[PDB]
Parts: C-alpha cells; sequence; structure tokens
C-alpha cells in the first residue's frame, strides 16, 4: 500500500 | 570440501518430478495468513499488507538424512529483510512489523539473503556474515540459492552457483526441520523446488 516494501 | 556427504551425489541425481517438489513444497495449511500459496506448493505469493512480516513452512518436516532443495527469490522482490533457511513447526510465521522473523527466536534458522547475516535467537544487531571471509562477504544472493539441510551433522548450509558454501548453523540434530522463508515485500512470488533426499546414515 505505497510503503517502503511495497504494501 | 565442507560438504554434507553425499550431497554431491544427491544434486547429480534426476531432480523430483513436479508431483514430488509439490508434496515438499510450501503449505497451504502453514503459513501466514498474508500468504498465498499457489500451484500445489511450488510457490507462495505475500499480499500487499503493511507493516508485517510474512514466513512459510514446507508442508514436510525432516527429522533424519540429507535434504535439499533450490529457493527462487527475484532479486526485486526481496524489500527490506528477506530470510532463507529452515523452522520447526513451532516458529511463529507473522509477526506485525518489519524484520527478520525466521532466526528471531529458538525455533527458527536464516540466512539474510539481502545482509548476507545469520539469524537463529537474533534481533539482528550483532549477527556474523556468512559465508566468512573475503570471497564470502562480496558474494550476492542471485535469484536461485539451494538450501542443505544435513540431520545427520544437524548442519544447514548454502550453496550458490554450484558452490557449496559451507555449513551455516550446526545444532539441528534431534529435531524436526521444515523449510521456511520470511519475507516483506508486496506481491513477492517464491519458489521452492525440492530436490530429494538421501536418508541413510552416511547419505
Amino acid at each position: 500500500r505505497g510503503d517502503i516494501n511495497n504494501n | 570440501l565442507s560438504c554434507p556427504e553425499g550431497l554431491e551425489e544427491l544434486l547429480s541425481a534426476p531432480p523430483p518430478d513436479l508431483g514430488a517438489q509439490r508434496r515438499h513444497g510450501w503449505n497451504p495449511k502453514d503459513c501466514s495468513e498474508n500468504i498465498e500459496v499457489k500451484e500445489g506448493g511450488l510457490y507462495f505469493e505475500r499480499r500487499p499488507v503493511a507493516q508485517s512480516t510474512d514466513g512459510a513452512r514446507g508442508k514436510r518436516g525432516y527429522s533424519r538424512g540429507l535434504h535439499a532443495w533450490e529457493i527462487s527469490w527475484p532479486l526485486e522482490q526481496r524489500g527490506t529483510h528477506a530470510v532463507v533457511g529452515v523452522a520447526t513447526a513451532l516458529a511463529p510465521l507473522q509477526t506485525d512489523h518489519y524484520a527478520a522473523l525466521l532466526g528471531s527466536n529458538s525455533e527458527s534458522w536464516g540466512w539474510d539473503i539481502g545482509r548476507g547475516k545469520l539469524y537463529h535467537q537474533s534481533k539482528g544487531p550483532g549477527a556474523p556474515q556468512y559465508p566468512a571471509g573475503t570471497q564470502g562477504e562480496q558474494l550476492e544472493v542471485p535469484e536461485r540459492l539451494l538450501v542443505v539441510l544435513d540431520m545427520e551433522e544437524g548442519t544447514l548450509g548454502y550453496a550458490i552457483g554450484g558452490t557449496y558454501l559451507g555449513p551455516a548453523f550446526r545444532g539441528l540434530k534431534g529435531r524436526t526441520l521444515y523449510p521456511a522463508v520470511s519475507a516483506v515485500w508486496g506481491q513477492c512470488q517464491v519458489r521452492i523446488r525440492y530436490l530429494g533426499e538421501r536418508g541413510s546414515h552416511h547419505h
């Protein structure tokens, strides 16, 4: 959901 | 020359077929809620859940003999914490933060394929490099790596590019251990390909 880990 | 007895022969044999790969592959009934196991075990996909580290175990726990499997983990799908190793049936497979979950407790052993560090009973800080030494330090883990579990000596080690890198962990005798990984990257697709066993004392 857009964070550092593609979440 | 540090390889388990029997490994060269095990790896030279015709590989297990897709049925065997599925049978020894990821367990849909033994993984994080945030992971989906696809193709009957051949790979899993981690859903894009924020602030979560998520693990999976293989279906089959190994109590004796020499076993090996190949993990395929795309280079672009590793994120901040990508850890490959083994776990007992008791190891936790989900936590609500990004971390090296596999190896963070007494029930799991992992190699961080980003950082090169080994985790067992470790929160991360201070963890040792593997393989030790200057060759080992510059080693990159490519998409594929082999995981080698020797239950007669009680070791876990790895191979890349055709070369066994040495035992990473000792102290595994007298357990039942399952292939395992922990992952943090949304939409990562991590494959497992079982390479077989040599069950006898000297493999």
